[PDB]
């Protein structure tokens, strides 16, 4: 079994984790957006197709 | 801080309507035709499992009104069958069926997304499976933000794929606006063609999960029930007709993509929109699926089954944000996946599998516990003729595949030693206790996450 409510907030309300926590959701953003770029990269990069 | 009741009946409509309808209406029609060997006939074959499943998703309002316990058929299964029993179901669903649908469905969306820009050819696999990620991630961030977006995108997208269909289904009485042959008599072709109906609507009994989260269960989750099958079998009959006044027999069966193919005949020019809305009605699929994974699971972790991690909601947005990540996670590695698709073909036969324990479950619970409130009842017979109708159409799943469910069964023997060591050790290893609290603090403090007030 886990960690009370009020018990948490008494640490994960630290700077140390608030940071942590920021630069998590914001490098999370900035990997997606990584593969959304790589996606287009591979779509523009590979051939089309043989025309009928 | 507890999951908070915000489905309204169209969100609950949305969710059911959204997970049915899938991509089997565009892309898999045929496999009623391959047995079904007449158009006259694959219109009321798609009409037959249309009542057969609503009798099923009826007896489904009445399981979810006589027990609102909001796991689904777990949750159905446990306060029946017990602990062991259920926990077979859900380690198959965490290992393998929620994740390996979820992936394959998002690939679904990645193919057909793409296609207009490789009309002819096979589209460029290493993008396909980036663009598969993509979405899983997308729909897993917009989830752990805000079950209120959820139930948006869920909406927006059952709007999206019904609007397609309606344009296929217009185009269809533009056709005959415009202006029984070969039936196959034999037992051993038309319930084989039945059976391979049954793969598209699957779906209906998703909305069971999240009895908890509706807004008023008694009223709203039996009548979203009844709005939504009829919409459903309507608009796939209608839908199976329109390809008929277009496509000859032979045409279908070798057709790759109906829907496209139906598209290209009838649009020419920008023809790319049905491609296009095919790809937009698997991204509301998926979405359905994680929405209705995080919760699965986590009632998987109250009934003490999967580690209490899973059980940590966000204090401030409400979201499952552990279960979230545990079913993208699950999902993306199926990204790795070797030749996929028929891995899940002998767990096809699972799904009813566990419908027809549950439906059992629902009758022996009938006279074991008899004083129930039941705010719905059935006739008592309707689930009987469900029962030895879905036996019947789980017994031709094993004449179907016989080996591959050798590794069917053989697979679901994974969870005895998951349970002794999980559910029922009496937790001896005090230096690994340590450590599972020490994970799960870590856990709770990385994500900022804490118990369901209860």
């Amino acid at each position: 079994t886990g960690l009370s409510k009020e018990e948490l907030l008494k640490v994960a309300g630290s700077p140390g984790w608030v940071r942590t926590r920021w630069a998590l959701l914001l490098l999370f953003w900035l990997g997606w957006l990584g593969m959304l770029a790589g996606a287009v990269v591979i779509i523009v990069r590979a051939p089309r197709c043989r025309e009928l | 801080v507890t999951l908070q009741r915000n489905i309204t009946l169209l969100n609950g409509v949305a969710i059911i309507v959204g997970t049915i309808i899938g991509s089997g209406i565009f892309v898999t029609p045929t496999g009623v035709l391959k047995e079904a060997g007449s158009p006259g006939l694959a219109l009321v074959v798609w009409a037959a499992c249309g009542v057969f499943s609503i009798v099923g998703a009826l007896c489904y309002a009445e399981l979810g009104t006589t027990i609102s316990k909001s796991g689904g058929d777990y949750a159905y299964m446990l306060e029946v069958y017990g602990s062991l029993p259920a926990f077979l179901k859900l380690w198959i669903e965490l290992l393998i069926i929620r994740p390996s649908s979820q992936y394959i469905v998002a690939l679904v969306f990645a193919t057909y997304l793409l296609k207009p820009l490789f009309p002819t050819c096979p589209v460029p696999e290493e993008a396909a499976k980036l663009v598969a990620c993509l979405c899983v991630l997308l729909l897993t961030a917009v989830n752990c933000y805000s079950v209120k977006a959820a139930t948006r995108v869920q909406d927006a997208f059952a709007a999206a794929k019904l609007l397609a269909l309606a344009l296929i289904i217009l185009l269809g009485f533009v056709q005959i606006g415009k202006g029984f042959e070969g039936t196959k008599l034999d037992v051993g072709n038309i319930v084989l063609a039945l059976y391979s109906g049954l793969f598209a609507y699957g779906g209906w009994n998703y909305l069971n999960f999240v009895t908890e989260e509706m807004i008023n269960p008694y009223r709203n989750l039996p009548l979203a029930i009844i709005i939504s099958l009829p919409i459903v079998t309507l608009v796939y009959v209608l839908t199976n007709l329109a390809y008929f006044t277009t496509l000859s027999t032979e045409q279908m069966l070798s057709s790759e993509a109906v829907a496209v193919d139906f598209g290209n005949y009838h649009l020419g020019v920008m023809s790319w929109i049905i491609p296009v809305f095919v790809g937009l009605s698997c991204f509301g699929s998926v979405n359905g699926s994680l929405f209705t994974s995080s919760r699965l699971f986590f009632v998987g972790s109250r009934e003490g089954h999967l580690p209490s991690i899973l059980s940590m909601i966000h204090p401030q947005l409400l979201t499952p944000v552990p279960s979230l990540v545990f079913t993208c996670v699950m999902t993306l590695l199926y990204a790795f996946s070797k030749d996929i698709f028929s891995v899940i073909n002998f767990f096809s036969f699972f799904n009813w599998l566990c419908v027809a324990l549950a439906i059992i479950g629902m009758i022996w619970l009938r006279h074991r516990k008899p004083e129930l409130e039941r705010p719905i009842k059935v006739n008592l017979a309707l689930p009987v003729f469900f029962i030895l109708a879905c036996l019947f159409l789980i017994a031709v799943s094993f004449w179907k595949t016989p080996v591959e469910c050798g590794i069917g069964f053989t697979i679901i023997l994974s969870g005895l030693p998951v349970y002794f060591f999980g559910v029922w050790w009496k937790n001896k290893p005090k230096w690994l206790l340590q450590g599972i609290f020490s994970t799960t603090v870590l856990c709770q403090k990385l994500m900022q996450v804490v118990p369901q007030e209860t």
